[PDB]
C-alpha cells in the first residue's frame, strides 16, 4: 500500500481527471463481504488545490505519481496512457486524463496523435491530442519505487503572471487591490469582470460577505 | 454571492475564469 507523505495522483470522479496529490493518512476499514480484502481509504491533500483540503479517497482513485514519459516514437496504438487534454478548448492545454491511443500519424507539417479519452461519464473517442511529448506511462500497482523528487506536470489552469506561486502577490489571480491570497472566503468575485476583492480592501470595507444575488466591483458601477 | 474560494475549488471554473480575465478586451 502507498505510504504516508507519498506523492501520488488522485482522480476527480466528477471529471475523470488526475491530480498531483500527497498522502496525509491511511485508514484501513474492514470488509463488508466475505473473502473481500480490507478497504484502504487514503486521506490526501492536493499539491495545487489545498483549498479543497484533505479529502477521503478510495484506493481505485489513487495511484503512484506519474514519473515516466513515453517518447513519440515509442507510442503504439492500443496503449493506455495518461496525457493532457482540454474538453473546453482542444487546441489549448487542459487537464490530465487516461486515454487509449487510437491513431498515430506523422505528416509533413506536424506529428498527430489521437486517443480515446476517459472523462467523468465515459470515453471521448479519437480526440486530437496536441501535447504529444508529454505522454505518461501509468504506474502499475506492484512495480515501481516510492516517490518520497516530485515529478510535477504543467497543468491547464495556471496564471501567466504569478505562475500560481503562493509566495507572490498577484492582482490577477487574487485580490485585485492588495494582491493577497489570504481569507479567500472573504473575497468577493465581480460578476462582470471576474476580479476578486477582499471585503476589507474595499473602500468602504464590509464586515462579512453580502447575501445578494449579483455583485459588481466599483469599476463595473457598484 | 460568488467567492474566490468557490472558484478555486472548481478546477474547470478556475480555468474558465483565467481565460475570461486574460481575453476580455
Ligand atoms: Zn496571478
Ligand atoms: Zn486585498
Ligand atoms: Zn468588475
Ligand atoms: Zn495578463
Amino acid at each position: 500500500l502507498y505510504k504516508v507523505n507519498e506523492y501520488v495522483d488522485a482522480r476527480d470522479t466528477n471529471m475523470g481527471a488526475w491530480f498531483e496529490a500527497q498522502v496525509v493518512r491511511v485508514t484501513r476499514k474492514a470488509p463488508s463481504r466475505p473473502a473481500l480484502e480490507e478497504d484502504v481509504i487514503y486521506h490526501v491533500k492536493y499539491d495545487d488545490y489545498p483549498e479543497n483540503g484533505v479529502v477521503q479517497m478510495n484506493s481505485r482513485d489513487v495511484r503512484a505519481r506519474a514519473r515516466t514519459i513515453i517518447k513519440w516514437q515509442d507510442l503504439e496504438v492500443g496503449q493506455v496512457v495518461m496525457l493532457n487534454y482540454n474538453p473546453d478548448n482542444p487546441k489549448e492545454r487542459g487537464f490530465w486524463y487516461d486515454a487509449e491511443i487510437s491513431r498515430k500519424r506523422e505528416t509533413r507539417t506536424a506529428r498527430e496523435l489521437y486517443a480515446n479519452v476517459v472523462l467523468g461519464d465515459d470515453s471521448l473517442n479519437d480526440c486530437r491530442i496536441i501535447f504529444v511529448d508529454e505522454v505518461f506511462k501509468i504506474e502499475r500497482p506492484g512495480e515501481g519505487s516510492p516517490m518520497v523528487n516530485p515529478m510535477r506536470r504543467k497543468s491547464g489552469p495556471s496564471c501567466k503572471h504569478c505562475k500560481d506561486d503562493v509566495n507572490r502577490l498577484c492582482r490577477v489571480c487574487a485580490c485585485h487591490l492588495c494582491g493577497g491570497r489570504q481569507d479567500p472566503d472573504k473575497q468577493l468575485m465581480c460578476d462582470e469582470c471576474d476580479m476578486a476583492f477582499h471585503i476589507y480592501c474595499l473602500d468602504p470595507p464590509l464586515s462579512s460577505v453580502p447575501s445578494e444575488d449579483e455583485w459588481y466591483c466599483p469599476e463595473c458601477r457598484n | 454571492v460568488r467567492t474566490l474560494l468557490s472558484v478555486l475549488k472548481d478546477p474547470i471554473a478556475k480555468m474558465r475564469r483565467l481565460v475570461r480575465i486574460e481575453q476580455r478586451q
